[PDB]
């Protein structure tokens, strides 16, 4: 019982792509039709039809508008589909937060065993992170004591559309900080270089792209949903991960990336793909672990793999001694494991895999991350250049100092949990 | 009689597969019907069922859980019509303090289960609880169930087999070490008899002499079960020794506190070669000179009371074993069902105790202080009102099984 | 011998379902006519029943109603044919007041059908009015009526089924705090023995216990019906002991004062073996019907009297054993300066029984008070600014004043008082 | 057995969206004849042609002659229609009111177990004020001890099609308060944001409005039209609605309303409709409910609706705290439920419908409403505009002050009951 949410482009997009992905692994015709499970994202109507709990809300229509005339139009309800951080924070999103708080009460009433939210987006447009930063206030002021989860988009230090980024970067993290759960930072050069490296693809469109982040999505809360040996909750994701209130953006990892052609050349140990999990190069963020160290992990599979199998896989990896914990974490693993396989779209890049796996790897190279971007935030912030945008919108130099001094501290947390 | 608790998904499973070996072994019917062979059969039945009008028998036991799902499934099985709707019970939407928190809110319904159960019953001898450690629902609301069932029961036997999280790997719980450690205090307070588990050893057996390298939960716990059912076997099928749980704990617990366990069966042939091999520290499921406190062997089908005095003895000399040297084992038999194969000639189930389970607690309160030491994943906890103000609870939990295990080691000496 | 009055669309509506269950029960034809196998049938089918003139028979039942609405709708049910259509009775076109001017104004054709019943009845045993107390017909009218037949029948019992309006919600009935004072004043200085039902447990239970989502009036009335009908049935079913409704209720009434009883029975409306009840026992079944989950309703209260009717297979020593285990536990509690009862009784010999044991029970509790109490708080609430009497100033019986609805209060007082000290000794 | 008359433009209009309806209902050809419940509102003479109890009103001759060759020309009987508020009631109501009278008495004469009347009129257009002045005066003289009902349109706030409303509006009350047993106020702007905001219409037009306002009046009168578990009649509305004779001017409410493509991608979960139905956007007036408690209520639900169902619903409205009641009204709730649901007319506005709900209850902000007439009033008593367009018709100023203070003295009544 849990409701999904979505700004920006990205977030549409991955939207798009997740449930997608959902109403093939539900054997649901694109009109909701089917020729329990799927009860926590899918309610029914008196016939056999069935609603995503989607809310996907964006300044620019062009977005909403494409899906709504696109093949998955008639699948949601017509109401939901909802239409410079200062800009997107301040003067308008605010002037539609109260519609999209209408329609979330509408929809979340209709539920009985709400768990937590799914609240998609992008550091990258500033109006998407404005919003976000907006709506997720209002929520945490609304509802008391509900997670609050999100799989956010981590721009690369380098690789990006790097003009306003981080500006827009240092405010929405700011206020997520302030009241957030977790958010899982992804970054589209890693997963540029992950598919031309692995699954080799030579141009990856921005759908290809959205396509694999759709799985992984999918790969971690289908298993939420589905019955396994071993299953999980939200709550339990919240409470694993988050060793401090301020320290709990773990990274994301995905084993299984093989093309169809070489999806013959293994016989996927276990073992193996979670060793890929932990090979540097496979990790969907920039930054080396060999350099910080892993606080938590949580470990979700589907399909055919044995708890004992995982154990002995898990033991043998973690003997390697590059491996480096700290020396209060003796333990700091959760699995899960769920019967249903991992689902292929027809037609997807992807190869159908037996196993799967998706990690959230709680590390602290994400601190120097952390601090490049603060830097580079403090020089492009000496001229003050480009900066008037902001000024008028409603804000002022003070907010900046706050959030520089708030992510200053966040980074002495992370190099405090580093010793 | 007895009935059963059995607390989040391990104890929901565990339970399933327990009364899956209790249908076998009884010739109860899927839908609970009863077969024709058996139907002139000897084996007593009320020790863990009730029958019913429609000739059908009702499971003594009770599920609960805070998510629906295991529970869901187990009722789409083709054992699902066999038990109890009215017992069942599913939270209508992971933290021991979450857990107990959510004991003291539903602490009526849960009780008008068990009340309507106990009062169905005459020779009511004491509980089965059936849960995990680790995660907070099993830990939380086992606590609970034991804190209330004590304060309420008084002249009821508690018996539990807590499965505790594999070590050496990564535990799968990283909030694990608070929880296990609030549970074992739990344990100590109101804990009759405990029968300690642990999967990394479990599995561990399982795949080195059980001889097969995918071991799902259903093996593992299908083994356990086979446990629970062959210690339960002679108290079922009534004999001439050891009739009656009371007999069974009198046996093995030498003082209040001191009163954890370890088993293993060795056939999952002689009466000798057997009880020896259930001596080995490898046959014993679990994962300075520590030695013994009590023995105990069940053994099926054949025996000769000269063979089993002569192996006995001539195991005495072999000194295999160690006893406390401030103190002063025993040896019962019974008799198989009439329904499985007896694929086996003779068969041995050992369930002694050991000074040796102090290291297992040696290591969880290691790991505690080492967490308390820099308060790591506490935020959560102080969402709840039990540690609103202060975690008092903790430090008092942490203390008594520092005197545990100082109990523990006094008895390792004279 | 023994007759029903039926008010109000709510009383209509439980004594169709009523008349539904009891025709059931005897293996009567829908239409009015008894089943072939049935010819030997040993149940007393002359307590409600009774031969017509071309061999039918037809139940002694009386319908009143002010609106055309649910009787007609009943005639055009398939058991319309089972009533008598000259004991049906319709307004020639919601408050108290009104009510008890139309009772006034049509005296003469109520007594006159309810006369025509009573005489050719050899021996009559009482009166059974089940109604609801927030229907503005049923409240006047089932007041005036009670009234005058207690005028006029002075050595007849009368019984009573309210329906009291819901404490769970605001009530269903604006003014239904004015509708429900009144009828609960008449029913207290006339009526003899009552049978206080809350819609809101009615729901509760059909909800926990039915495991329907949407089980409501139809359902409800089942178990309202199956009610009276296990009391009904306790009563005619011909035994040794307990053959007179008088009888039982006397053990159940220290004095005319307290005459208010607490209801419960295990619920058992859907066939739904597996999951209606899949064990019973005389004494898990007793455990049950003492708890407030299982009643119909919604200072260290107690019980005052207990009645219970069991059905199936018995052992008496296994009864007094279970009383005796019950005593231990201490789970219940009598009044103290005080000194129960139960009967056993057969089951319809063609229904078939999905168990063996099965009881229904009947208290008198202190408790009961908490009601009166709540009912006394809002009609204090509604006089502090005194709203909505402009309907009664319409009223003749309240054109001039409104001392009959303030005695209607004080009379209340004492009896919520009276409940309050009767634990006291 | 009740009748209907309806006065002005506006209520001849909603009288033949309301009787198009009813035909519906019981399937009766625009002739009347069919290819109990059907009398409830209808007359069958001696043949099986039957007739309802209709009769309208207009100065201008337009409306009624084009009904007359309307598509509903063979229905209504030809005597049954008939042919500045002083000029509405002095002047010419009263010379023609007498045939008016004679008609009605003639149609009630007739049925048997009569009621009441239905009265449907305005508040600005001054004919059929005037006229509905008279008409209820002298029916109230000579049939006193029956219900009366007005269904009117309360000016809106800030849309006003003439200009001299408040002079209607007043003096109708004024002369009306008293004998009007329970009006039902019913602003037209609140359909244009509802019928906006709902069916997704892009151009209002009256007809659109008048059918939706004869779908609230079938789902009042449905009560009585048809069996159902939990009937009610006229007493009852004019009863439980009016806790003192001067305040019975309860507002109007139509929860469930979606167009036919809206109508699945959804269950119309009671207790939502019911939300729906205490939304402030989704009320049906321009009068905020959050300022003033809602001082009675009544529900008369219709089609498959449950007790249980309901009161669930109602319980999870209660433990919402944003809606309050008066501190002396602990019980104020007329539930209402009929099992025959709503029939969606043949290429109409709204969709087919399972469930059908119609909230009424007593507010405090019709005070405010109330208020802000008056302070109009003040405005075109200042400069005393064209009252010369009355001076003549019979009346003076110091009717004008005596409705004024009558007017004052509601509001302070109001307030009183506030407190
Ligand atoms: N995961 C993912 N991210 C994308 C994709 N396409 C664009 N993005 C990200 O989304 C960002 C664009 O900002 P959105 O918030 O997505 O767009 P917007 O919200 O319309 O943008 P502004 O109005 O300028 O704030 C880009 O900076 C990319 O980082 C895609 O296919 N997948
Ligand atoms: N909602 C709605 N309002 C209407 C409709 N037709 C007329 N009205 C309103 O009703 C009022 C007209 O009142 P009538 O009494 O019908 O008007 P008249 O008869 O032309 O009145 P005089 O000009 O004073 O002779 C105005 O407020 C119109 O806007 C309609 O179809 N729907
Ligand atoms: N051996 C074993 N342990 C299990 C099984 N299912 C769950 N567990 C254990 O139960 C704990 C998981 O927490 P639980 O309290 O069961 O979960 P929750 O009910 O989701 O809070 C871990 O210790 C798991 O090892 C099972 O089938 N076998
Ligand atoms: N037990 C029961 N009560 C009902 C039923 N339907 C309505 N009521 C309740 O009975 C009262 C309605 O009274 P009614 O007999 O309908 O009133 P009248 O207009 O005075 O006849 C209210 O308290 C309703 O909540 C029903 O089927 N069963
Ligand atoms: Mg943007
Ligand atoms: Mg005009």
């Amino acid at each position: 019982e849990c409701i999904s949410i979505h700004v920006g482009q990205a977030g549409v997009q991955i939207g798009n792509a997740c449930w997608e992905l959902y109403c093939l692994e539900h054997g649901i015709q694109p009109d909701g039709q089917m020729p329990d499970s799927f009860n926590t994202f899918f309610s029914e109507t008196g016939a056999g039809k069935h609603v995503p709990r989607a809310v996907f809300v964006d300044l620019e229509p062009t977005v909403i508008d494409e899906v709504r005339t696109g093949t998955y139009r008639q699948l949601f309800h017509p109401e939901q589909l909802i239409t410079n951080y200062a800009r997107g924070h301040y003067t308008i999103g605010k002037e539609i937060i109260d519609l999209v708080l209408d329609r979330i009460r509408k929809l979340a009433d209709q539920c009985t065993g709400l768990q937590g939210f799914l609240v998609f987006h992008s550091f990258g447009g500033g109006t998407g992170s404005g919003f976000t930063s907006l709506l997720m206030e209002r929520l945490s002021v609304d509802y008391g004591k509900k997670s609050k989860l999100e799989f956010s988009i981590y721009p690369a230090p380098q690789v990006s559309t790097a003009v306003v980024e981080p500006y827009n970067s240092i405010l929405t993290t700011h206020t997520t900080l302030e009241h957030s759960d977790c958010a899982f930072m992804v970054d589209n050069e890693a997963i540029y270089d992950i598919c031309r490296r692995n699954l080799d693809i030579e141009r990856p469109t921005y759908t290809n792209l959205n396509r694999l982040i759709s799985q992984i999505v999918s790969s971690i809360t289908a298993s939420l949903r589905f019955d396994g040996a071993l299953n999980v909750d939200l709550t339990d994701f919240q409470t694993n991960l988050v060793p401090y209130p301020r320290i709990h953006f773990p990274l994301a990892t995905y084993a299984p990336v093989i093309s169809a052609e070489k999806a013959y050349h293994e016989q996927l140990s276990v073992a193996e793909i979670t060793n890929a999990c932990f090979e540097p190069a496979n990790q969907m963020v920039k930054c080396d672990p060999r350099h910080g160290k892993y606080m938590a992990c949580c470990l979700l599979y589907r399909g055919d793999v044995v708890p004992k199998d995982v154990n002995a896989a898990i033991a043998t990896i973690k003997t390697k001694r590059s491996i480096q914990f700290v020396d209060w974490c003796p333990t700091g693993f959760k699995v899960g494991i769920n019967y249903q396989p991992p689902t292929v779209v027809p037609g997807g890049d992807l190869a159908k895999v037996q196993r799967a796996v998706c990690m959230l790897s709680n590390t602290t190279a994400i601190a120097e991350a952390w601090a490049r971007l603060d830097h580079k935030f403090d020089l492009m912030y000496a001229k003050r250049a480009f900066v008037h945008w902001y000024v008028g919108e409603g804000m002022e130099e003070g907010e900046f100092s706050e959030a520089r001094e708030d992510m200053a501290a966040l980074e002495k947390d992370y190099e405090e949990v580093g010793v | 009689e007895i009935i059963t608790l059995q607390l989040g998904q391990c104890g929901n499973q565990i339970g399933f597969e327990f009364w899956k070996q209790l249908c076998a072994e009884h010739g109860i019917s899927p839908e609970g019907i009863v077969e024709e062979f058996a139907t002139e059969g000897t084996d007593r039945k009320d020790v863990f069922f009730y029958q019913a009008d429609d000739e059908h028998y009702i499971p003594r036991a009770v599920l609960l859980d805070l998510e629906p799902r295991v529970i869901h499934s187990i009722l789409n099985s083709p054992y699902a019509k066999l038990y109890n709707p009215e017992n069942i019970y599913l939270s209508e939407h992971n933290n021991w303090a979450s857990g107990f928190s959510q004991g003291e809110k539903i602490h009526e319904d849960i009780f008008d289960i068990i009340d309507r159960e106990a009062d169905g019953s005459d020779s009511l001898e004491g509980f089965v609880l059936c849960h995990s450690i680790a995660g907070g629902t099993g830990s939380g609301l086992g606590s609970y169930l034991l804190e209330r069932l004590n304060d309420r029961y008084p002249k009821k036997l508690v018996q539990t087999y807590s499965v505790f999280p594999n070590q050496d790997e990564m535990s799968d719980v990283v909030v694990q070490p608070y929880n296990s450690l609030l549970t074992l205090k739990r344990l100590t307070q109101n804990a009759d008899c405990v029968v300690v588990l642990d999967n990394t050893a479990l599995n561990r057996i399982a795949t080195d002499r059980l001889h097969i390298q995918n071991p799902s939960f259903s093996q593992i716990n299908q083994l356990v079960s086979t446990i629970m059912s062959a210690s339960t076997t002679t108290l079922r099928y009534p004999g001439y020794m050891n009739n009656d749980l009371i007999g069974l704990i009198a046996s093995l617990i030498p003082t209040p506190r001191l009163h954890f366990l370890m088993t293993g069966y060795t056939p999952l042939t002689t009466v000798l070669d057997v009880m020896r091999r259930l001596l080995q520290p490898k046959n014993v499921m679990v994962s300075t000179n520590h030695c013994y406190i009590a023995i105990l062997n069940i053994i099926q089908g054949e025996v000769d009371p000269t063979q089993v005095h002569k192996s006995l003895q001539r195991i005495r000399e072999r000194k295999l074993a160690n006893f406390i040297p401030w103190g002063p084992i025993q040896v019962a038999l019974s008799r198989k069902s009439p329904y499985l194969p007896s694929a086996h000639r003779v068969s041995g189930l050992m369930m002694a105790n050991h000074t040796s389970i102090s290291s297992l607690f040696e290591r969880t309160c290691r790991q505690y202080d080492k967490l308390r030491k820099r308060e790591a994943f506490l935020e959560q906890f102080r969402k709840e009102d039990m540690f609103k103000d202060n975690f008092d609870e903790m430090d008092t939990s942490r203390e008594i099984v520092q005197q545990l295990i100082d109990e523990y080691h006094a008895a390792t000496r004279p």
